[PDB]
C-alpha cells in the first residue's frame, strides 16, 4: 500500500535501467571533459570519480529517490556538457585543497571538540 | 649618485604617466555601478581625469568591483581579472564588495571580493556617493605615485 | 497509477547536507521552558527541533 | 484615459510627398540632430571642480559613524543595545559591565563597516543621541582592517566631528 | 602554550592553529606556497619584505583578515630582523638568488644574512627555525652557490642549535625555473647538453610537496634538530628528463652536445645583463652536476608526505608552453621517461 | 475608527464570495476549500491532480478570463506532512480580478507542469525546484535557474542553514577558485524576540 | 506617520518624555510590531512593471 | 563683446596677485577665477565663494600647502577640510563658521587630521575587552 | 587618564592592554594603537555636586529634548548624593 505515486519508474528494476543508461553517458563523457576543461587529471581519474559519486548512494532501497538522483545526475551531465560549468565546478569533486581530516578516535581528540 | 638620481626621475615620470591615464574595465555588478555612472556623468566627470572606460580586459587597468560577487559569479571575476595585463589595481566599491554588506550572512555571496582578488582601494557605503568613489580614485592615484619600482630595481 | 512502496521514508540522499551534518549530530524535540523573569506563557506552545551547540571560539581580530 | 503614440497617418498631397522627398534626399532631420549637439556644445558644463568644489549635501546625509559625549565630556552611550538589535545587518556589536563608579558603560563597541548598509536605523533607535551617522563620507581605506571599527576609533570621530555633529543635529531634530 | 596560541576551530582560514611564523622569501616561488598553506589553516603570517608593495598583492587572498601582516626589512640591517621576529614562535628561512647582483653575492645572502637571521631569532626567544639549503650543498663543490649553501647551513647551526634544516633538490612547479628553464630553449632552435646529458641523474621533487614538508616538520615535535632531504620518486638522466619535457610540451627535441668551456662561456656572456639572466655559469654548472644520494638522512616520507611524481604534475607547467595546436592534449598521452633508479 | 483604521468593502467580498462558490459548484472534483480573506481577496484549496484543469478552467472560461499568471511560488511547513504549498496568483484583465490557488505537495511527489496553460510559468516552475527541490512533471526544460553550477540542496527549505553549508575563495596553488566548508569569523547571532504574552485573540487555538 | 504607536515609533520628544512612549520605542525598535497571521499578494504599477509581493 | 570677454580674461590674470600667482593656482587646482575670500582656516585653506556661478561652483577652498606634516602642494584631498568649514563647503548651511562659530567643547579636537589609510598613524583594530577565563597558577614550590 | 603598560602601550579606559608574551602586539609594530585619549570617568569625576532645595530633583542631561529621558531623582539619603543613571550629574540638598 502506502498509496505513493511514482514519478517514472514502478518498480526497481526501471530505475536500475535509468541508472544503467545515466552511467553509460558519464561514462562516455568523461574523456570529452576532460580534453574540453583541459583538466590535469587523467581519463581513468574522472571514471573513478563518477563510479564513487555513483556508488555514493548504492544503499537506496526507493524508487522515488532513485528517479530523482537519475534526475539530478542527468542534469549534472547537461551542464557539463554544454560547458555551462567551469573547470572550478568539475574540480570541485576532487578536494584538492582540503585537509584530510583523521576519523580515528585519538587524532579526533588531540585536534579538538567535534566527535 | 648620478644613477639614484636617473632612476628617481625615470620612476616618477612612469608614476606620473600610470596615475594620469587610468583606464577602468566596463564593469558592474549592482547598485554600486549606477553611482559609477554617476561619477561618469557630467557633474563628477571622471574623464576629466583621464579616466575612461573600455570595455575589454586587455585594454584596461583598474577594474571596480561595484556591487555584491555571488558564488555563481566569482569565477567570472576572478577571470576578467587575470585577462588584465599588469600593472593592474582593483578597486573594491561599497559594502557587498567590501565585506559582504547586506548579504554577509548568505549562502550564495562571497564575504569581500577580496577572497577572490587582490584588492588596493576601499570604499565605505552602500552605496558611496559618486564623490565617494572620485575619492577613492584619487587616493589610488595618489597610491600610485608613492610607488617606487625602478628604485627597487637599482638597489636590488 | 499506484506503485505500493514498502520502505520507510528516507530523503537524506537529496537534501544535499554533508554527511558529517547528518551522522553525527544529535537534534533535541522539546516544547520551551517558559522563562523564569516573565509569566506570559505564550512561548510555551509550540515543538521545537534544534541542534547540539559545537565550538565557539574568539577571533584573533577583533576577539 | 488613454492616448496613441504612433496612430498618425501621412499626408499624400504633392507638396507632402515632395517635402518628404527633400527630407530623405538631403537628410533633414539629421542636421536637426547636428543642431541640437552644436547647440550643448556653446553651453556651459555642468561638472564641479572636485575636490575644491563639493556636491550639496544635507544635515540628514548618512556618513561615517559616531559615539557622542554630553557637555561634560561623559559618554551619552549607556549600552542599553537598541541599535545592535535594529542593525539590519547585524554590524554592531556590543559588550558592556558596571564601570568603576557604577555607572552603566559599554567595555566594547564595534562597527563593521564593510557589514554596515548605513540606513541609520542605529541612530533612530538611540535614546540618548549616542551613535550618529555623521557627515564624513571620504573615509576610503588601503586595507580591509581599517574598516573594523572599535570604540576608540569611534569615540575618536566623535571627537572629531562633534562641532559638525551638533549643529547638523541642531538643524533636523525638530524633524524627528 | 600562551593561551592566545592554543589551536581552535575546524583548521580552517577562520580557526587558530596556534602557529606565529615569520617567511624570509615569502615573495618567492617556494615562499607562495608556503604562505598559502600557512593561512590556510588560520596562522598569523608575518611577511618581510624589500620589494615594491605591488609585487607582494598575490599574497593578500591567501589568509583571513589580519592574518598576513607586511612589513619592510633590511637584510643587512639587523635592528629589522628583530622587528620582524620579535612575536614569532617560528621562522622560516626562504632567501635566495640563482645569480649574483651588485649589491649581493652569494656569501651574502646563503651565509651573512641566514646567520643574521638564526642569530636574532635565537636572541629574541624564537622556538623553532626553518633554513632551506640545497641537497648538493658541498665545501667543495664547483659552484659557489652550493658553497655557500654549505657554509651557512654550518653557520645557522651554529647560531641556532634546535634549528630545522630542509635540503631540497630542483623543486619544480608552475613558476619554477627548473622545468620552464629547459622549455625555454626551444626559443634557440637546439637544445646544448653537456655530453648531451647522459652523465648526469636528476631528481626533482615537487614545489607542494615541499610546501608540506616544511609544514609538517613546523607540526612535528621530534624535528627539532634534524636535518631532511627533500626528493622525488624517481631519478632520470639529464637527457631523458629533457627529452620528456619536450615531449610533453609537443616541441621537436634538437638535443646536440656542446664543451664545459663553450657553455661557461656562454654562461659568462648571459651573465652581464643587468636584469634578471636567462643563465649563468653557475646555473650550468648545477644543471650538469648529478643529484646526491643520501640515504642517511630523514626524507619526505618521515614527514608523512608521499611523493608526487613528474609524471602527475609535468602538465600543469608544460601545458603554457604549447601551441595552440596541441594545447588540449591529455596528460597520459605522452609515455612516461625512463628512470634510472638502482 | 475612523482615521487610523484601514477601510472595508463588503461589494468586493459579496463578489468574490459569490465567485469561489461558482468555482466550487463547477468544479466539484478538485476543489477542498474557498475563503475570502478580511481585505477582500480569494483563495481556492484544491487537490494537485487537479492543478491543469482548474488553471484551464480559469483561464478560459467566458466568466472567469484569468488570463494572465502574476506569480507562483512555494511556501515550506515542515510540520506538515505535505512539506510544500504550491501558490498560484492570476489575474483577470476583463473582470479587473485576482484570484489564488493553493495545492499541496511533498518531496517525492511531483506536480504537473502548467506550462501549457501559462507560459509564464516555465521559469516559475524552474525556480520552485532550484529553490524547494518540487519536482514538475513534463516540463520542457527543468534545471537550476538561481543557484550556482553543482550546488547541492535547496536553500529556501526551512532546514537549510542561512549560510549554507560550503563558502568559495580563490587559491593559488591550484590556482582557481574553491569551494571549501563554511567557518565564520562572526557566526550569526540568533535573537529571541518572540513576547510571552499573546498578542492576537482573534487567533487564539484551542488548548488541545 | 500613522498614529499608532504600536506600530508607528513615537517623536523622539515624547519618548524622552512619556513613559508609554519609551516603552513603545523600545519594544518596536527591539522586537518589532507583530503582525496578525494570514497572506496577501499585493501589486503596484512600478516603473518596470507590476512589481509584486507576496 | 569678444573684447570684453577678453578683459575679463585680464583682470583674471591681474587679480590672482600677478603671471606667477595666475599660474600657481591653474596648476594647482586647474581653475583661475575670482572670488570673494569668505575666510581662512587654521590649517592654512582659504574659502571663497562667487553666487554669480550655478549652485555647485559657487564655494570653493584653495587647500594649503603645508598640513600637519606632509607637503600638499600637489597632493591635496578633501579629507583635509576641517569638520566647521566641512559643513560650510557642502552647502549643509549657508553661515560661514566666521559669522556663526560652532560650539565649543573641551573634548573637540584642536588640530584636524586628515586621512591617515596608507601610512604609520592608520587606525589598527584591536579587541578592547578583557580576558574572559583565568587559568590556574600552579605552586612555585616543590611538591615533595 | 591615560597610564602607559610596563610594556610601553597605553591603557585604554577600558583597561585593556596586551600582556608581555601576547603575540598579537606585532599588528601594532610600524604602527599605532588607537587609545582615544578623554577619559569619560575621570570628565565626569570633575562635575561639580549641585545643589538643589527639594527631596526629588528632575535630569534631562541638558538640551531639552537633545539629552536624555528625564528622571527623577530622590535625595533623601544624607551620607550619599543622587546620581543620574543617564548623565552621571550628581545632586545633594543643602547638608550640614
Ligand atoms: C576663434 C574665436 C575664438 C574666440 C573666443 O573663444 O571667444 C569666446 C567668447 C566667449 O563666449 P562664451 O563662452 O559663450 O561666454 C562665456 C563667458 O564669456 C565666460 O567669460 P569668463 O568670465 O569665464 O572669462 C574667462 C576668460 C579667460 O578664461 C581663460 O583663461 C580660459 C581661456 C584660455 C584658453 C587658451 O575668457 C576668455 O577671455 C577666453 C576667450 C577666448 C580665448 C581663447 O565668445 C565670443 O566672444 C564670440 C566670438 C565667436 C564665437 C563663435
Ligand atoms: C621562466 O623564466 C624565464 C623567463 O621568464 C619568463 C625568460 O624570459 C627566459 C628567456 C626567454 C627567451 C624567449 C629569450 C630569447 C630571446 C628571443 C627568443 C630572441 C632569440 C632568437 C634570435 C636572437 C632572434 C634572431 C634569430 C638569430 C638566429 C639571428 C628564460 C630562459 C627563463 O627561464
Ligand atoms: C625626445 C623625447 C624622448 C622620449 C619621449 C617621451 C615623452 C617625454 C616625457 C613627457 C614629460 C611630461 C611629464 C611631466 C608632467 C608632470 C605634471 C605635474 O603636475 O606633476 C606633478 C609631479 O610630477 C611628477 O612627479 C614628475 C613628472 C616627470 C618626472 C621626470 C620626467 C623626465 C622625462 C625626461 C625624458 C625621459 C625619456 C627617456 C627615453 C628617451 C604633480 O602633479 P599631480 O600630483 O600628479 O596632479 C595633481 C592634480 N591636482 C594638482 C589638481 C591636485
Ligand atoms: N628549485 C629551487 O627553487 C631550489 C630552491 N633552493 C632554495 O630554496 C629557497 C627558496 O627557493 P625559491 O623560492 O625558488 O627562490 P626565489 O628566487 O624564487 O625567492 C627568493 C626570496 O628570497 C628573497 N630574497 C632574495 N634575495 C634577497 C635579499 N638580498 N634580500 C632580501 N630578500 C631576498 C626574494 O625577495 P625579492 O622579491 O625582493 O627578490 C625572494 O622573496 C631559497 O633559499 C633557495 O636557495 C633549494 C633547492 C631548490
Ligand atoms: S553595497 Fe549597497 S548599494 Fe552597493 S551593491 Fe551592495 S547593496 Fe547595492
Ligand atoms: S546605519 Fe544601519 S546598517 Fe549601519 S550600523 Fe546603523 S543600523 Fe546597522
Ligand atoms: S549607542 Fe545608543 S542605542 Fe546603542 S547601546 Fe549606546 S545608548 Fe543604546
Ligand atoms: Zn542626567
Amino acid at each position: 500500500g502506502t498509496s505513493v505515486k511514482p514519478i517514472f519508474s514502478r518498480d526497481m528494476n526501471e530505475a536500475k535501467r535509468r541508472v544503467r543508461e545515466l552511467y553509460r553517458a558519464w561514462y562516455r563523457e568523461v574523456p570529452n571533459t576532460v580534453h574540453l576543461f583541459q583538466l590535469d587529471i587523467s581519463v581513468k581519474q574522472g571514471r573513478d570519480k563518477v563510479r564513487e559519486m555513483f556508488m555514493k548512494n548504492a544503499h537506496v532501497t526507493d524508487p522515488r529517490v532513485v528517479d530523482l538522483l537519475v534526475i539530478k545526475g542527468k542534469m549534472e551531465l547537461e551542464e557539463t556538457i554544454n560547458v555551462w560549468k567551469q573547470r572550478t565546478h568539475i574540480m570541485r569533486f576532487f578536494h584538492e585543497t582540503e585537509a584530510p581530516r583523521p576519523t580515528d578516535f585519538l587524532s579526533k581528540f588531540y585536534v579538538g571538540h567535534d566527535p | 649618485s648620478r644613477g639614484e638620481y636617473v632612476v628617481a626621475k625615470l620612476d616618477d615620470l612612469v608614476n606620473w604617466a600610470r596615475r594620469s591615464s587610468l583606464w577602468p574595465m566596463t564593469f558592474g555588478l549592482a547598485c554600486c555601478a549606477v553611482e559609477m555612472m554617476h561619477m561618469a556623468a557630467p557633474r563628477y566627470d571622471m574623464d576629466r581625469f583621464g579616466v575612461v572606460f573600455r570595455a575589454s580586459p586587455r585594454q584596461s587597468d583598474v577594474m571596480i568591483v561595484a556591487g555584491t560577487l555571488t558564488n555563481k559569479m566569482a569565477p567570472a571575476l576572478r577571470k576578467v581579472y587575470d585577462q588584465m595585463p599588469e600593472p593592474r589595481y582593483v578597486v573594491s566599491m561599497g559594502s557587498c564588495a567590501n565585506g559582504g554588506g547586506y548579504y554577509h550572512y548568505s549562502y550564495s555571496v562571497v564575504r569581500g571580493c577580496d577572497r577572490i582578488v587582490p584588492v588596493d582601494i576601499y570604499v565605505p557605503g552602500c552605496p558611496p556617493t559618486a564623490e565617494a568613489l572620485l575619492y577613492g580614485i584619487l587616493q589610488l592615484q595618489r597610491k600610485i605615485k608613492r610607488e617606487k619600482r625602478l628604485r627597487i630595481w637599482y638597489r636590488r | 497509477q499506484l506503485i505500493a512502496v514498502d520502505e520507510k521514508l528516507d530523503i537524506t540522499t537529496l537534501t544535499g547536507v554533508p554527511e558529517e551534518h547528518i551522522k553525527t549530530r544529535k537534534v533535541r524535540i522539546f516544547v520551551p521552558a517558559r522563562n523564569n523573569m516573565q509569566s506570559g506563557v505564550n512561548n510555551t506552545k509550540k515543538w521545537k527541533m534544534e541542534f547540539d551547540t559545537r565550538e565557539r571560539w574568539e577571533n584573533p581580530l577583533m576577539g | 484615459t488613454y492616448k496613441f503614440v504612433n496612430m498618425r497617418e501621412p499626408s499624400m498631397d504633392m507638396k507632402s510627398v515632395t517635402d518628404r522627398a527633400a527630407q530623405t534626399l538631403l537628410w533633414t532631420e539629421l542636421v536637426r540632430g547636428l543642431g541640437m549637439t552644436l547647440s550643448y556644445l556653446f553651453r556651459e558644463p555642468a561638472t564641479i571642480n572636485y575636490p575644491f568644489e563639493k556636491g550639496p549635501l544635507s544635515p540628514r546625509f548618512r556618513g561615517e559613524h559616531a559615539l557622542r559625549r554630553y557637555p561634560s565630556g561623559e559618554e551619552r552611550c549607556i549600552a542599553c543595545k537598541l541599535c545592535e538589535a535594529v542593525c539590519p545587518a547585524q554590524a554592531i556589536t556590543i559588550e558592556a559591565e558596571p564601570r568603576a563608579d557604577g555607572s552603566r558603560r559599554t567595555t566594547r563597541y564595534d562597527i563593521d563597516m564593510t557589514k554596515c548598509i548605513y540606513c541609520g536605523f542605529c541612530q533612530e533607535a538611540c535614546p540618548v543621541d549616542a551613535i550618529v551617522e555623521g557627515p564624513n563620507f571620504e573615509f576610503s581605506t588601503e586595507t580591509h582592517e581599517e574598516l573594523l571599527y572599535n570604540k576608540e576609533k569611534l569615540l575618536n570621530n566623535g571627537d572629531k566631528w562633534e562641532a559638525e555633529i551638533a549643529a547638523n543635529i541642531q538643524a533636523d531634530y525638530l524633524y524627528r | 602554550l600562551h593561551h592566545a596560541l592554543i589551536p581552535h576551530g575546524k583548521g580552517g582560514r577562520s580557526s587558530v592553529s596556534g602557529i606565529v611564523a615569520t617567511v624570509f622569501g615569502a615573495t618567492g616561488f617556494l615562499g607562495r606556497y608556503v604562505v598559502n598553506h600557512l593561512g590556510r589553516m588560520g596562522s598569523q603570517v608575518i611577511v618581510p619584505y624589500r620589494c615594491e608593495p605591488y609585487d607582494t598583492m598575490h599574497l593578500r587572498p591567501m589568509g583571513d583578515l589580519g592574518q598576513i601582516i607586511f612589513m619592510e626589512w633590511n637584510g643587512k640591517d639587523k635592528d629589522s630582523i628583530r622587528k620582524v621576529v620579535e612575536h614569532s614562535n617560528v621562522v622560516i628561512n626562504l632567501v635566495g638568488r640563482e645569480w649574483e647582483t651588485k649589491n649581493f653575492d652569494f656569501e651574502d645572502v646563503f651565509v651573512k644574512i641566514p646567520h643574521a637571521i638564526a642569530q636574532v631569532s635565537k636572541e629574541a626567544g624564537v622556538e623553532k627555525l626553518i633554513h632551506i639549503s640545497h641537497l648538493n650543498a658541498d665545501i667543495k663543490s664547483p659552484s659557489r652557490y652550493l658553497r655557500s649553501k654549505a657554509v651557512g647551513e654550518k653557520e645557522v647551526r651554529a647560531a641556532f642549535p634546535e634549528a630545522t634544516i630542509i635540503k631540497p633538490s630542483d623543486i619544480f612547479g608552475r613558476e619554477d625555473r627548473f622545468l620552464n628553464y629547459f622549455a625555454s630553449m626551444r626559443w634557440f632552435g637546439g637544445v646544448p647538453l653537456i655530453s648531451l646529458g647522459k652523465e648526469t641523474v636528476k631528481q626533482p621533487v615537487y614545489i607542494v610537496d615541499v610546501s608540506k614538508g616544511i609544514i609538517n616538520a613546523i607540526k612535528d615535535p621530534d624535528a627539532k634538530g634534524k636535518t631532511f632531504a627533500f626528493v622525488g620518486p624517481n631519478r632520470y638522466l639529464l637527457f631523458d628528463l629533457v627529452q620528456y619535457i619536450f615531449a610533453v610540451a609537443y616541441r621537436p627535441f634538437l638535443p646536440y652536445p656542446l664543451p664545459h668551456f663553450a657553455y661557461r662561456w656562454v654562461g659568462r656572456l648571459f651573465e652581464v645583463s643587468p636584469f634578471e639572466p636567462w643563465t649563468t655559469r653557475d646555473k650550468v654548472e648545477r644543471v650538469h652536476m648529478s643529484d646526491m644520494t643520501l640515504p642517511h638522512l630523514p626524507g619526505l616520507e618521515d614527514l608523512g608526505i608521499q611523493a608526487t611524481p613528474l609524471e602527475l604534475k609535468a602538465i600543469e607547467v608544460l601545458r603554457r608552453h604549447r601551441t595552440y595546436r596541441w594545447l588540449t592534449s591529455e596528460m597520459e598521452d605522452v609515455k612516461p621517461a625512463k628512470t634510472v633508479n638502482i | 475608527t475612523r482615521p487610523t483604521i484601514r477601510p472595508r468593502n463588503d461589494v468586493v467580498h459579496k463578489q468574490l464570495s459569490a465567485f469561489g462558490q461558482y468555482v466550487a459548484e463547477i468544479l466539484p472534483k478538485y476543489v477542498q476549500q474557498v475563503q475570502v480573506s478580511c481585505f477582500n481577496e480569494l483563495e481556492i484549496f484544491i487537490h494537485p491532480d487537479g492543478v491543469i484543469p482548474v488553471l484551464t478552467f480559469l483561464r478560459d472560461h467566458t466568466n472567469a478570463q484569468f488570463k494572465s499568471l502574476a506569480d507562483l511560488t512555494a511556501v515550506d511547513v515542515p510540520t506538515r506532512q505535505n512539506r510544500f504549498e504550491i501558490v498560484y496568483n492570476l489575474l483577470s484583465l476583463r473582470f479587473n480580478s485576482r484570484i489564488r490557488v493553493k495545492t499541496y505537495t511533498d518531496e517525492l511527489t511531483p506536480i504537473e507542469s502548467s506550462v501549457t496553460v501559462y507560459k509564464a510559468a516555465n521559469w516559475y516552475e524552474r525556480e520552485i525546484w532550484d529553490m524547494f527541490g518540487v519536482f514538475f512533471a513534463n516540463h520542457p526544460d527543468l534545471r537550476r535557474i538561481l543557484t550556482d553550477y553543482g550546488f547541492e540542496g535547496h536553500p529556501f527549505r526551512k532546514d537549510f542553514p542561512l549560510s549554507g553549508y560550503v563558502e568559495l575563495r580563490y587559491d593559488d596553488e591550484v590556482k582557481r577558485v574553491v569551494a571549501e566548508p563554511v567557518e565564520l569569523a562572526q557566526e550569526f547571532r540568533k535573537f529571541d524576540l518572540n513576547s510571552p504574552w499573546e498578542a492576537f485573540p482573534a487567533y487564539r487555538q484551542p488548548p488541545e | 506617520k500613522v498614529d499608532d504607536a504600536k506600530v508607528s515609533p513615537p517623536k523622539r520628544a515624547e519618548m524622552k518624555t512619556s513613559m508609554e512612549s519609551l516603552i513603545h520605542h523600545f519594544k518596536l525598535y527591539t522586537e518589532g510590531y507583530q503582525v496578525p497571521p494570514g497572506a496577501t499578494y499585493t501589486a503596484i504599477e512600478a516603473p518596470k512593471g507590476e512589481f509584486g509581493v507576496y | 563683446e569678444l573684447v570684453q570677454v577678453l578683459r575679463r580674461g585680464l583682470q583674471q590674470v591681474s587679480g590672482h596677485g600677478g603671471l606667477r600667482g595666475y599660474l600657481r593656482v591653474l596648476f594647482r587646482a586647474n581653475d583661475v577665477r575670482v572670488g570673494t575670500l569668505v575666510g581662512e582656516d587654521k590649517y592654512g585653506n582659504k574659502y571663497y565663494e562667487d553666487n554669480k556661478q550655478f549652485f555647485g561652483r559657487h564655494r570653493w577652498v584653495i587647500y594649503t600647502t603645508e598640513m600637519n606634516g606632509r607637503d600638499t602642494f600637489w597632493d591635496v584631498d578633501g579629507s583635509m577640510v576641517p569638520p566647521e568649514w566641512h559643513r560650510w563647503l557642502h552647502c549643509m548651511t549657508d553661515d560661514p563658521p566666521t559669522t556663526k562659530p560652532p560650539t565649543a567643547r573641551k573634548y573637540i579636537w584642536t588640530n584636524h587630521k586628515f586621512n591617515v589609510s596608507g601610512t604609520p598613524q592608520q587606525y589598527v583594530p584591536y579587541s578592547t575587552t578583557r580576558k574572559k577565563i583565568q587559568e590556574w597558577v600552579p605552586p612555585s614550590t616543590p611538591y615533595k | 587618564g591615560v597610564r602607559t603598560s610596563p610594556t610601553g602601550e597605553k591603557v585604554t579606559h577600558t583597561g585593556q592592554a596586551y600582556d608581555d608574551g601576547d603575540y598579537r602586539r606585532v599588528r601594532f609594530s610600524d604602527r599605532q594603537k588607537e587609545v582615544n585619549e578623554n577619559f569619560a570617568i575621570d570628565l565626569i569625576a570633575e562635575q561639580p555636586v549641585s545643589e538643589v532645595g527639594s527631596r526629588v530633583i528632575s535630569c534631562d542631561g541638558g538640551g531639552g529634548a537633545l539629552g536624555h529621558p528625564r528622571v527623577y531623582i530622590n535625595l533623601d539619603k544624607e551620607t550619599k548624593t543622587g546620581t543620574c543613571g543617564y548623565c552621571g550629574l550628581q545632586f545633594r540638598q543643602p547638608h550640614h
